[PDB]
């Protein structure tokens, strides 16, 4: 029952109560609605900036994947342990446009 | 800011000036249109109530920050584990009653994620309207300076802060002194650029004098508080969790 963004590339991770650790979420079947839900869970209300798949660089062997047949349960409950992502990508999610100045180009 | 130079407009668009009774007391960092990260020690009693506070974004000069040009604060949340004696967990959130309109001079800084993997002496910037010398007056103009992180083990040396630096703190500055934050900078940003993004690494918390040798700046370790910030932002306007 929690979510975070990891590292400078904002990898969406979800905590496993069992495995007692954080895991990235596969880009498999993900979309902007799922990202928006994740942002709302981090308190960002109606803020959303961007979401895209990125190749995991952490050598991770444990992911969280969308069960597209879970029905109308919360997104946490739609996600199951998987040792691979069919899309070969994990979710990168930014809930707000931030961290740029007038120089930042 | 001691040993800095005045900031250009839009260089630090997240920087705000938090006023009580029409005068600057402390700095803050914009993180959303409604939410500002500041220091708990700024909002101790008798300034715990929100009605005291107005925020000024996008303005470099204090004299241009007059009643009406600014933003009424609606809430003030001190970290629950803030300890005024030790300054541990010296962080607070202010919620504005009216959202800021982001532009070229007003924008947010990114909350620090876990796994930033900063260098042990990462190059950072501090900004604010605090004194430009120890015990000096608020600066009319916004200043900024480069500072470096100082590893907490080094900072806890008996020649520096004698084991006073907790995991909720980070040190930055120069052990030789000369460049530092100061009174009035409190609550304001310690930022670093990485992956082409400006990150909020710290909030100005405390130090022993200003710009003295072996007495660098201590900042709230914001990354320790990101999840707490998330929860507060979510708890706001929420019926059940
Ligand atoms: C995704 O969700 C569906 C439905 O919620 C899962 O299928 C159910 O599995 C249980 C246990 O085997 C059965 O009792 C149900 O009758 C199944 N219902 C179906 C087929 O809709 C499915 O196994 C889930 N996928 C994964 C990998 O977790
Ligand atoms: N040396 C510092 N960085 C430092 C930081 C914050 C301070 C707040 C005060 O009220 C007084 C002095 C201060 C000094």
């Amino acid at each position: 029952a929690c979510v975070r963004l990891y590292g400078p590339n904002f990898i969406l991770q979800v905590y496993s109560s069992q495995r007692k650790s954080w895991h990235p979420v596969c880009q498999d079947d993900w979309n902007e609605n799922y990202g928006r839900a994740a942002c709302r869970d981090m308190g960002y209300k109606n803020n959303f900036y961007s979401s895209q798949g990125i190749v995991d660089d952490s050598g991770s062997t444990s992911f969280m994947k969308l069960n597209t047949s879970a029905g109308n349960v919360d997104i946490y409950k739609k996600l199951y342990h998987s040792d691979a992502c069919s899309s070969k990508a994990v979710v990168s999610l930014r809930c707000i446009a931030c961290g740029v100045n007038l120089n930042s180009d | 800011i001691v040993g800095g130079e005045s900031a250009l407009p839009g260089a630090w668009p997240w920087q705000v000036s938090l006023h009580v009774q029409n005068v600057h007391v402390c700095g803050g960092s914009i993180i959303t249109p409604e939410w500002i990260v500041t220091a708990a020690h700024c909002v101790e009693k008798p300034l715990n109530n929100p009605w005291h506070w107005t925020a000024f974004a996008g303005i470099l000069r204090q004299s241009f920050m007059f009643y009406g040009a600014g933003y009424q604060v609606e809430k003030v949340i001190s970290h629950p584990n803030y300890d005024s004696k030790t300054k541990n967990n010296d962080i607070a959130l202010m919620k504005l009653q009216k959202p800021l309109t982001f532009n070229d001079l007003v924008k947010p800084v990114c909350l620090p994620n876990p796994g930033m993997m900063l260098q042990p002496e990462q190059l950072c910037w501090i900004s604010g309207w605090g004194a430009t010398e120890e015990k000096g007056k608020t600066s009319e103009v916004l200043n900024a300076a480069k500072v470096l992180l100082i590893e907490t083990q080094r900072c806890n040396s008996r020649y520096v802060y004698d084991n006073l630096i907790t995991p909720a703190m980070i040190c930055a500055g120069f052990l030789q002194g000369n460049v530092d934050s100061c009174q009035g900078d409190s609550g304001g940003p310690l930022v670093t650029s990485k992956n082409n993004i400006w990150w909020l690494i710290g909030d100005t918390s405390w130090g022993s004098g200003c710009a003295k040798a072996y007495r660098p700046g201590v900042y709230g370790n914001v990354m320790v508080f990101t999840d707490w910030i998330y929860r507060q932002m979510r708890a706001d306007g929420e019926f059940v969790e």
